[PDB]
Order: C-alpha cells, then structure tokens, then sequence
C-alpha cells in the first residue's frame, strides 16, 4: 500500500502541477498519449490495485480477502469487504476513464511538459518499487502465520470475479 | 541560604548608588551572577533535606523552585523595559528595588521552616505586587484589579493564621520536621473539619480553585509585564508550594473531608479551558490557561500519591516558564500595536518573521509537546488520578482536546493568514526581545533532557 | 455454503453448533484406530523457537524448510518443494477436520433421526 | 418543483427565495438607499485616513473597541437577577457539579467495598 | 533544448520519454505473463478440493440402525 | 516574442459529435448554437482517442514477444 | 448600462500608473544585487563514534543490547564448543 | 448589495441567475458537447417567453426559475482555481508583502539595491507631492454633505493623479 | 509553472476567440467596437461571450464586473488588472 500510494499521488500531482493548478476530474480530460510516462504510470496504479494476478497489488488484498472468507467472522463484515472490493474497482476505473482515456477538456494556451529528470527518476523507480518489490517483500517473509490454502471454488475464484464483474 | 539573601539585599543599593545610564548593566550583570551562585545551592542528597542557621532548610520542593525565582529575576530586570524607559529616574529606580524588595520576600517564603515565618513572609509577597501593578497597569480597571486582589488573597489567607497559632500552642513548635516525626492523627470531629477547611480554603483562594478565581484574570490583563510574570508563575505556584508543606498533617480526615473540592475542580477545569476558547483579549487567555493548569495542581495535591506529587511540581515548574514567556510575547505584541484586543493584529507570519518560530515553539510546550515538562507533569497527574479513580479520565481527555484547541486557536488566528494591511507601525522585532526569547527556552529544553533534577521530595 | 443456509434458515437441530464439536463418544465408530505419529520430538520443538499456534501437525516439514531456508538464503527460489510437502500436509490435515465434522454431522442426522422417528 | 426549502438555526436561507425580495416596497428602496448612504460615508472616512502618508499607527477602529467593551466588562451593568437568570445560574453552574459529586461517591464507595472484600485483584498493582 | 507551449495544437514529444512509457507498460506486461504462465496457475485451487468428506456411509462409521 | 497562433477557416467544424448534435438541435428547431470553438477539441492529434480498453491494451505489442523469447529461452 | 465617464477616466489614470508601478517593479541595472569527502563523513564518522559508543560504555551497562538467539535444527551443530543433536525421526506418511 | 448602484435591478438578476444555471449545467454535465446541446436548450427555455413585458409574470417566472434551479443544482460546484472556495483562492497570500513595509530595512541592504530605492524615493515624492490640495480639495469640493456612492471623480480638473491612489495603484503581483 | 503573457498576445487572443465565434461578422469587427451599440447581439449571448472568456482564460469574473465589459478593449482591460499583465 505504502508503495502503491506513493506512486499514485507523486504522478496525479506531476499532472495537476503540468496543467495549471486545476486539480478536478473535470476541464482535465484528455491525456493519454500527452506524454505517456505518466499515464502509464497512473494505470499501473491503478491496475495495481484490486490485485491483477499476480503482481504487487496481488498480494496483500487477496490473501486478505482468502483468510477472511475462512475464518469465524460475523456474516456482515466478509460480505461488506466483498462489496467495497467492487466498488474500489468501479472508482478506479472512473480515475482512469476520466483522467486519461476521454475526449480532451482542458483549457488551451497548453504547457504539457515533462523534460524532467528528477521526476522521470522518481516515477521509473517507483513502478520499479510497484512491479516486483511487492513480490520481493512477499517471496522470503519470516511465515509467522498459518496459511490457509484449501479453499472451495467460489472463494478464491472470488477476488477475480468480483473484480473484473 | 544566608550567602544568597544578603547579596540580594546588597544588590538594592545597587541601583540607588549608580547614576544614570548605567544602572541597567549593573543590575543586569550582578543578578546574573546571583543566578549563577543560585544555581550552586543544588547540594541535596538521599536521606534528608539540608537544613541550616535554624530558620532555614532545603527539601526538593523549594530546591527547584528556589532557583526558579532566583532565574526568572533578571529576565524580568530586562524584560520591563521599553515601557518606563521614557518615565523619570526616581520612579525607573523605584520600579527596581520594589522588584528586588519582592524577591527577598520571596526567597524568605520559599525557605521557611517555621509556618508563621511563612505565613509573614507569603503576605509580605503580597504587599509590593499590588504597587507594582496599580501604578504601571497602564489601562483604566487596574485600581480596581488591586483591590479585588488584596481583599481576597488577605481574607482568604487571614484564618490560616489563626490556625497555625492554635497549632502552635496545642501541640508544641513549627519546625517543619517536628511538625513531622510527632504529628499525631487527628480524629474527625467537627472542629478538625473546620481547621482543615481554614488551611486549605486559604490555599484555595491562593491558587485559585475554580469558584474563587476572578480574583486573577483582571489582575493579570491590567498589570505590567514584570508584575503579571511573578504574578502568574512565581505567585501561583507558590501557593502550591506552601500547600505541599501542609498538608502533611490532618491526613485521616482529608480523605472523607476532601471530595467536593475534586468535582469543584475539574468541572472548573473543564469550564475554564472552555471560557478560554471564546474570548477576545489575547492577554486572557493565558491566565485562564495558568487557571486550568492550576486546577489540575489542585487536583494532585487532593490526591497523596508521590506520582501525584512528582507530576505536581513538575507541572509548576513547567507552566510557570510557559506562562511567562508567553505572556512576554503578548506584551510584544502589544507594544508593536497598542490595542490589547485579539484581532485587529492579524498576520505576523510574513512581518516579524522568527518570531513565529517562538510562538510555535511557546504554543506546543502549552500543547503538551511530546517530550515535554508539561506533558510529563499532566501525565502522571492523570495516571494518579486514575489509580484513584478509573471514571476520572475523561475530564482530563477533554482538558486535553480542549486546551489543544485554544492553544491552536491561539496560534492560528493572532498569527496566521493576513496582514490587515492599514497598520504601518510594526518594525522589525528587536534583539532583545529575541534574548528573551533565547531566555525562556533555554532552561525548558535542557529540563527536557534531565528532568531527575526537579521532581518532588517523594522520589 | 448450504448447510449454513440450512443450519440459520431450516431446523437448527441437525447442524452440530460449531466450536463444541466432540458431542458424540469417541471409539464409537472407529473402533481400535488411533495412532497419531506426531514425529516433530516435542523436546526440540521447544528448543526451536516455533510460535504458538504453529507447533502444529507436520511440523517437522516445517523444520526441513526452515533448514533450507536458512542454509540457502540469497537463493532467491530454490526451496519450493519442501513448502510445497507443508501445504499438501496442512491440506491432508484439512481434510481430516472436515472428516471430522462430516462424521458428527451425519452421527447426528442418522443417529437422532433413526431415535426419534421410532420414539 | 420542490419541497421549499425549509431553514433551521443553521441552514441559511438563500437570497433567491426570501420571497421578501419580490414585494418591495418604497421603504424597502429607501432603506437600500440610507444603508448604501451609510455604507458610503464610513468607506470614505476611511479611505480618507487610510491613504494618508503622515499616518503612522493603526487607523483606530471604533467599532471593535465598542464591541471589546461590550462583550467584555458592559456585562454586568446592567443585570438584574430575574427567573430566567437565577434558575439558568444554578443549573449550569449546581448541576453538573453535584452529577459528578454523585458517580465519584459511587465508583468510590464501589472500590472501598471491592477492596474491603479482601479480592481485589492486587495480583501486582504497585504503583498507587 | 526545452519544448515550447502551443495554441491549441497537439504538442510534439521527445522519443525518450515515450520509449520509457512503452518499455515500463511492456515490463509490467511480461512479467505478469512470465510470473502466470512459468510457474503458476495460482488463482486455481491448488489441490483437489474434495466433495463432502467421503459421501460414504459407515466408512468414518455411523452405527445407528 | 509571440505564440504565432493557429488562425480561424480551418477548424471548419465537421466533427461527427458535433455535426451530429447540431442536426439534432437542428430537429429541435432552434439550429444556432455556439459552433466551432471546440473543433479542436475534436480533431488533431486526438480524435480516435483510444477507447477504454486500448490503454490495458498497452501492454502485449511489445510484451507477448518477449514472452515467447523468455519461453522459448 | 455599462460604464460612466468618469469610471473610464479614472480607470485609464490607473491603467497609467500601474503599468509605470509594475515597470518599475522589474529591475535590471545590468548590477541587480552585489555582495568523496560526503561519504566518508556520512559513512565513517558516526559509524565510528557508534561503534565506540557500542563496545565499551553501552557493554559496561549489564542488562544493555540483548539478541534474540538463532533457531536450532534437529541437523544442527553448535560453533561455539562443537556438540551435536541427534537428527529428526522418522518421515513416513507423506 | 454593491458598490455603485444602491441594489440590483431586475434584467440584472434575471442574468446573474443565467449565469449560475450555466455554471452549474458545465458542472452536471461531461463531454462538453452534449453541454453544448443542454445549455442552448436552457438558451431555447429562456427564448419561449423572452419577449414579454407584464412585469408581475415577469416575475412569477423568475420565481418558479429559482424553484427549479435549486432543485436540480449540483452539489460541487466547478469553480476555478482563483475563484472564492477555489483550489488555490490566494495561494500565494503568503508571499504577499505590503508595500508601505520594505523601508525598515539596513542601509548595508538598502545600498544593496541601489536604483530602485532611488526610483521609489521618487514615488514616494510623487506621493507627497500631490496628496494635500488637489486631492483633499477634490474630496471636499465636489461631494455632497452625504456623499450617496463609492466611485470617486477623477482628477479632470486640471494636473496631477486621480484621488485616493496609494493602495490601489500600489498593490502586489498576485503570483510573486 | 511558467505562462508568459503580454499586451498584445492577449490581445490576439481574445480577437480570436470572438473571431471563431459565429454570430458576429468578422468585417467591422474592430479592437475598440461595441457589442450591444453597433454589433447589435443582445445582452444574453453577450454574456456567453464572458462565459468563453472565463472558460478560456483560467479565472472567472464577477457579476459586479459583468455589466461593463461592452467592447474588446474594456476585455483587455480587465484582464490586464487581473494577471497583472505588464512588465
Ligand atoms: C473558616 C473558619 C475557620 C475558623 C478557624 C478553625 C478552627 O479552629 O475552628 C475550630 C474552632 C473551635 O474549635 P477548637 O479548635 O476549640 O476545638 C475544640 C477543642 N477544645 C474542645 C479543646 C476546645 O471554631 C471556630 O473557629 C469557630 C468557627
């Protein structure tokens, strides 16, 4: 998470300071092929989270949701975390289809410019950091747990449906 | 003890036998190094207080705040300047040595054996502060402010004398030790009910406890700055101090005759850190803040635990230096424009600019900063009010949300957001207002290193 | 699953209530079987520094790993299939507490439908 | 087309539908004309000593010093004790005060019996 | 040097920065085909989950009548 | 200096939204609305803009080939 | 409904002196205003000093610095004297 | 509730609710052209009875036209990011120094920046200059005893600055 | 962050973009020439005109300023008092 959200608010700030101070969903329309080191940068965020399998943003929330589904939890709260997974998938796809993939509103006298090579090593080592520390991290953890690993179908075919429905 | 009084009594004539334009380094430079020689008394050690020339001894309780006084003297010298620099030779000299007048009354309260010895010399501290502020308040309620001042603090203190004799000769002397090693437990008729509430209804009206406690806000806003600084710290906590040495006898009874006074003082607490959200007049707001801290006081000296005791004095020392300097930058503030009120001097972020480092800096030790003396002192307070009662905990929560909300809104709103751009007067700050500064936070910041130094006599 | 959905929508009786789960004697539909290996020498568990809740079955598979895992750290994939063996374990033991549940379950349905049809 | 917006003590009733803005009156007019008359005569003393160069202090607002003296020390002349006063004094200040006196007497009388009982679980509880 | 702002025109590019764009989506890209297909298959179940435990009657025993 | 300015008769408005919207309105019966400021908007260096798939689409026209390198590798 | 004279007029006197303000504002007199050592220090000093600070005072304090002690195996050895521990049984059922 | 007129008129209010519908209608409504079709359907709505003149319907209509704007209007607002509630609304009011300030300085600093300081002591003559008569005398001459507005004269009479400069001709950048 | 502006850029600009809009003639359309006096397009497309102003310059602009715009020259005006828009 620390990563992810790193990496996520240091590109959305590169694109608000890169076009005037506007910050909204609105008059920010189209941006992708506006140099797409950034907006590359936002969909692997943004593909990062709800855990596309398997990567970084894979981890941490699926074997959440698995050891939650197996557990002696209270039939409100699986099916609350369940629900909220969908609908972080369906506001992340909003971030992405308004910010970078929608027909161009923003406002012209256009000062789109990132020659930069502080920002650009700072981007590139943070999807460095997002694409395969996460699986640095989770490879040789001390397992200080009990994993669970025997699940039904339809528990851990959960995560996937749940995400792309 | 009597090497550091008689300099201070050769240090009044100081003034009166040098001229003009040089008396200001003079008594400068020798209180300084009467702070230096102050600081050399810390002597004490394990078994016993340090007792000498009959009439006066040292515990832990009157080492620390012995050299409190004995510091927070010639940072007051400098500080009352700018003020009566433009008033005549003969009242600036006066102003001086009624000063020094008042910290030899203070050092001979502070070292007392015998209590009637006390009790003479906390009145003797009294009678110099109500000239001090009735003839250079330099607002129109000051005469006022003095008298509402004598007339509770003598009619408060007045029976605790008559007491103090009735102990005197029904037991036996007033050694402070054979007040102890002999004190006999004193049943609960109704006459030990009533000496009990004459001594400490007396230190009552001294801290003040809630109910009596306008007694200070007047006398605090329509006062000098060097009056109002030993009025706050070293006057109010003085009066914790006395309360430290007696409460040491009527110990069976204060346990059954001691309660209305906890639920007086925290929901005064709670109202005073309340009234002190919503007032104009920047100068109140550290009086209601030195109310509530010491309320809290009040509360650990209810309570006998020597956690309690360690927060106490350790909550005296700390909110005697924050309270006094943040009165000092009220007054500088007061002095850059002449109003009083709050919100006509918005700004001072861009204009004045370190200074902004020495209200962030004067803001969060009242915030209990997180290292802090005063979060130390607040924090064993509330752990020993806890082993007294496990309900007690949300009033001092909320004390503590309430008084990081004035302090904050003490901070973001005299000094934060926008010059109101029709003043042209405010210069930059000077020197020695940042020596004061320097001055005050100091001493805090070092304590916060070692503290061992300063905690109670029940270490 | 459904027995969830039968156990909070139809009767109660016939779903074992959880967490109190040996209702029926033991011996009773095993009789003579039992032997319980439990090879991980409790002695040396001890001196292993295990968590509590992890000196569980097939712990021994647990210490092979913790021997590889040790002995070739900066190989970054080498010991797989040592933790592989502890999963299917683990899994074998899942099975086993579902057999047990299973078997209260169907001791009570058969058992307490065949006492109170014919009483 | 809507259920017309009710106000409260918080939520401020917009100037759009007053509807006291429609039916004007010639009062209405004459009021909008002294207040802007008002309004008028206190911009242009002030303008007038706000862009003075000799000036060198503040420009010394009278109105907040009026305010200051009254929401300080104009409390209390006048005052009068009457019903409302006396019995809105001696709930706020009484009340809460002897509700607390009550639970401390109660969690202490409860502590005094827990620990007279012998069982108190003192199992190590040092620091008092 | 450094890019110029123009008036409602689609503004040009350096290459590099492009080249960084495609070559971080196609390293994401062969890493999660790499990561899926050489050695895991691991949104699978892993294990033959089984049925209810045996569906066998009396094996586990059940001696009512 | 200067911005030197991309002048008017050249966005010309053509663009099937809004040439579709004014027929639309045109229907309506009013058939003037404000026209042409947005003809940049939809022409240019835009203007098939990629759809929302494309982006996740990004990936495997330089990624599947490294794939079958690293398989057949 | 729009402008008055006046308002035009003064408007342009201010138009006036705030562009000679803000020309004004801009200076340029040709003169405007006139009057590995890193990582040796950062990875050998306080590393020095620390590992001085860890030896002798902070080991001088008895009950200072404690490990938590590596985990033994059935198939260990110790380094420090040399005595073994009989390995882990027997396998089967796998 | 403005500086020159005593209130506003009816056409102005009739425009400023125009203007905020539009506003509100930009902020509903994405894509911008199908803003475009919305806003010249509002446009027809305000054609339909636009050329009427019984003043009593006139206003009957604008309060149903407040109705059903504070039905269907949008809960953020897209306002700019100067605008009041904006994104920055004086960012920079930080680094807003006023200008009456800059002269307590060091004459070490001050002799700095040399040409400047020379330039600004001839404003401040230029201010001196022509504060007392021609100002005071434009501002007790030619308003009433109730002056009855805010806008001031200029000075057409015959010379030097229109009235009342300092701090309006003498204000900051905005983005220093 | 760097905009530069200027004078006469501006100036262009805003000429433009009442150039591009359609219901005016770009014959005398000079830089001081009124709207509602001699262009003769009503006070309601005049202040959709304000409208495109705002929307392309980044600020919007007041109803106690919306009375009074009336030409391009006024527009430069205020604009100028807005960015502040010298050197
Ligand atoms: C507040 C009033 C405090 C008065 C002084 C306290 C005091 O001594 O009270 C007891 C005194 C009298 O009590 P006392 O101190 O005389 O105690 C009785 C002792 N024998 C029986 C030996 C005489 O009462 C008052 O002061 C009157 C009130």
């Amino acid at each position: 998470h620390a990563f992810f959200k790193a990496m996520l608010f240091m590109c959305s700030g590169s694109i608000i300071h890169s076009l005037n101070d506007e910050q909204d969903i609105r008059k920010m329309g189209g941006l992708f092929k506006a140099m797409p080191f950034t907006t590359t940068a936002l969909i692997i965020g943004s593909l990062a989270l709800t855990g596309m399998p398997f990567l970084t943003g894979f981890y941490s929330k699926d074997l959440i949701i698995e050891s939650a589904n197996t557990s002696y939890t209270n039939a409100w709260a699986l099916l609350m975390t369940l629900v909220a997974t969908s609908f972080t998938a369906i506001y992340s796809t909003r971030i992405i289809f308004f910010a970078l993939l929608g027909q161009p509103r923003f406002p012209t006298l256009i000062n789109i410019n990132e020659n930069n090579p502080f920002l650009i090593n700072s981007i590139k080592r943070l999807l460095i950091g997002s694409l395969f520390a996460g699986f640095i991290i989770s490879n040789n953890i001390p397992p200080m747990t009990i994993p669970q690993m025997t699940m039904p179908h339809y528990l851990k075919m959960t995560a996937l449906t749940v995400t792309i429905l | 003890m009597l090497k550091y009084i008689i300099p201070t009594m050769m240090l009044m004539p100081l003034t009166w036998l040098s001229k003009n334009s040089m008396i200001w380094i003079n008594t400068t430079l020798h209180s300084l190094l009467i702070s230096l020689t102050s600081l050399l008394l810390l002597n004490q050690f394990g078994d016993n207080s340090l007792n000498f020339s009959l009439t006066f001894f040292s515990d832990s309780l009157s080492t620390p705040l012995l050299i409190l006084t004995m510091w927070l003297l010639p940072l007051m010298l400098m500080a009352s300047q700018h003020h009566l620099s433009k008033e005549n030779l003969a009242r600036k000299k006066l102003f001086i040595s009624m000063l020094i007048l008042l910290q030899l009354f203070l050092i001979m309260t502070f070292t007392a054996t015998e209590l009637i010895f006390f009790y003479i010399m906390f009145e003797a501290t009294l009678v110099p502060t109500l000239i001090i502020i009735t003839r250079w308040g330099n607002q129109t309620e000051r005469l006022n402010a003095g008298l509402y001042f004598l007339f509770y603090t003598l009619a408060g203190s007045l029976p605790l004398l008559v007491a103090l004799i009735y102990i005197q000769n029904t037991m036996g002397s007033l050694n402070f030790l054979i007040l102890q090693y002999w004190v006999q437990p004193m049943p609960n008729s109704w006459s030990n009910t009533f000496m009990w509430l004459a001594c400490m209804m007396a230190f009552m009206v001294k801290m003040p406890l809630y109910g009596l406690h306008l007694w200070l806000p007047k006398a605090h806003v329509e006062a000098p700055i060097a009056g109002s600084m030993v009025l706050a710290a070293i006057l109010l906590k003085l009066g914790g101090y006395g309360m430290m040495r007696i409460t040491l006898l009527l110990n069976p009874i204060t346990d059954f005759m001691a309660y209305p006074f906890i639920m007086l003082s925290l929901w005064g607490m709670i109202m005073t850190s309340s009234i002190c959200l919503r007032q104009t007049d920047l100068k109140s707001l550290i009086a209601y803040s030195s109310v509530s801290h010491m309320a809290l006081v009040i509360v650990a000296i209810l309570i006998q635990t020597p956690w309690s005791y360690m927060g106490a004095t350790a909550l005296m020392i700390a909110h005697g230096l924050t309270s006094s300097m943040l009165f000092c930058l009220a007054n500088s503030n007061y002095e850059r424009v002449h109003s009083r009120t709050m919100i006509l001097a918005r700004g001072l972020q861009t204009l004045l600019p370190l200074m902004a480092a020495w209200w962030l800096l004067a803001s969060l030790t009242n915030l209990a900063l997180p290292p802090s003396i005063n979060l130390i002192g607040e924090l064993f307070v509330v752990m020993s009010t806890f082993s007294w009662s496990n309900i007690t905990i949300i009033l001092m929560g909320l004390n503590m949300v309430i008084t990081a909300l004035y302090s904050l809104y003490m901070l973001i709103t005299t000094q934060r957001g926008k010059h109101t751009h029709h003043i042209n007067n405010i210069l930059p700050s000077f020197t020695r207002e940042n020596a004061l500064m320097s001055l005050h936070m100091l001493p805090l910041l070092l304590l916060s290193l070692n503290p061992k130094i300063i905690l109670g006599p029940l270490y | 699953g459904a027995h969830l959905a039968r156990r909070y929508l139809g009767d109660a009786s016939v779903e074992p209530e959880p967490l109190r789960m040996p209702t029926f004697p033991p011996d009773y539909g095993f009789p003579e079987r039992k032997e319980r290996e439990m090879v991980a020498t409790q002695q040396e568990m001890n001196d292993a520094q295990l968590v509590l809740q992890q000196r569980d079955y097939c712990a021994h598979y647990l210490i092979r790993f913790l021997k590889c895992k040790r002995d070739s750290f900066p190989n970054f994939l080498a010991c797989k299939h040592e933790q592989h063996d502890w999963d299917y374990c683990e899994h074998l033991d899942y099975v086993k507490r579902m057999k047990e549940f299973e078997r209260e379950r169907r001791l009570l349905q058969r058992k307490k439908r065949r006492e109170q049809r014919e009483a | 087309s809507f259920p017309k917006y009710e106000p409260s003590r918080l939520a401020s009733l917009p100037t759009t539908l007053d509807p006291a803005e429609y039916d004007i009156s010639s009062e209405t007019r004459k009021a909008q004309a002294e207040r802007l008359a008002i309004r008028s005569r206190l911009k242009r003393e002030y303008q007038l000593q706000y862009n003075d160069p000799s000036r060198r202090g503040v420009v010394e607002d009278p109105a907040l010093i009026r305010w200051t003296c009254a929401r300080s020390a104009n409390v209390y002349p006048n005052f009068r004790p009457n019903t409302k006063t006396s019995l809105l004094g001696a709930l706020f200040g009484i009340g809460p005060l002897i509700f607390w006196y009550y639970v401390f007497k109660t969690d202490r009388d409860r502590k005094e019996k827990l620990i007279q009982e012998g069982k108190l679980d003192r199992t190590f509880n040092i620091s008092y | 040097a450094h890019i110029e702002p123009r008036y409602r025109q689609f503004p040009q590019l350096t290459r590099s920065q492009v080249i960084q764009a495609e070559f971080f989506s196609a390293t994401m890209w062969f890493w999660i085909l790499w990561r899926f297909w050489h050695d895991s298959d691991a949104v699978l179940g892993h294990f033959p989950y089984p049925d209810p435990s045996q569906w066998t009657d009396e094996e586990l025993g059940i001696p009512p009548d | 200096s200067k911005m030197e300015l991309p002048d008017y008769k050249q966005w010309k408005i053509e663009g099937t939204p809004l040439e579709t919207v004014q027929e639309k309105l045109a229907a309506r019966g009013l058939r003037d609305p404000w026209g042409r400021n947005e003809a940049w908007r939809y022409m240019g260096g835009f203007a098939n803009n990629v759809s929302f798939v494309g982006a996740l689409l990004k990936g495997f026209k330089w990624g599947f080939a490294a794939f079958v390198v690293a398989v057949g590798a | 409904s729009g402008y008055t004279p006046d308002e035009k007029l003064r408007l342009q006197q201010l138009r006036e002196l705030r562009r000679r303000w803000l020309k004004d504002q801009e200076l340029s007199p040709r003169e405007p205003v006139l009057p590995s050592i890193f990582a040796f220090t950062h990875v050998l000093i306080p590393v020095w000093i620390i590992h001085y600070y860890l030896k002798y005072h902070v080991t001088t304090k008895p009950y200072t610095i404690v490990e938590k002690k590596p985990r033994i195996f059935p198939g260990d050895t110790i380094l420090e004297t040399g005595e073994v521990i009989p390995p882990m049984k027997e396998f089967p059922d796998q | 509730f403005l500086p020159s007129a005593a209130y506003l008129t009816h056409q102005q209010k009739v425009l400023q609710l125009y203007k905020r519908a539009l506003r509100h209608l930009e902020s509903r409504c994405v894509h911008r052209d199908k803003y475009r079709y919305f806003a010249c359907l509002l446009r027809a709505r305000f054609d339909e009875h636009k050329n009427e003149k019984d003043m009593v319907k006139a206003t009957q209509l604008l309060r149903e036209a407040e109705k059903e704007f504070w039905h269907g209007q949008h809960p953020q607002p897209y306002i700019f990011p100067e605008s009041p509630g904006g994104t920055s609304y004086e960012r920079y009011e930080c680094y807003k120094v006023p200008e009456w300030c800059l002269d307590d300085w060091h004459p070490s600093e001050k002799a700095m920046y040399p040409d400047y300081f020379a330039k600004r002591e001839q404003w401040k003559k230029l201010r001196r200059e022509s504060w007392e008569r021609e100002v005071k005398q434009l501002q007790e001459e030619t308003p009433v005893g109730g002056p009855r507005t805010e806008a001031l004269p200029p000075a057409r009479k015959q010379g030097d600055l229109p009235p009342l400069w300092w701090h309006i001709v003498t204000r900051p950048r905005e983005r220093p | 962050d760097a905009p530069p502006l200027t004078l006469e850029g501006i100036k262009d600009r805003v000429l433009y973009v009442l150039k591009l809009y359609d219901k005016i003639d770009p014959e005398k359309l000079s830089v001081n020439s009124h709207f509602m006096k001699d262009l003769g397009l009503d006070s309601l497309d005049q202040v959709e005109i304000i409208m495109a102003m705002e929307d392309e310059f980044g600020f919007e602009i007041p109803d106690i300023d919306a009375e009074k715009l009336m030409c391009p020259q006024e527009i430069v005006d205020y604009i100028a008092d807005k960015k502040d828009v010298y050197e």
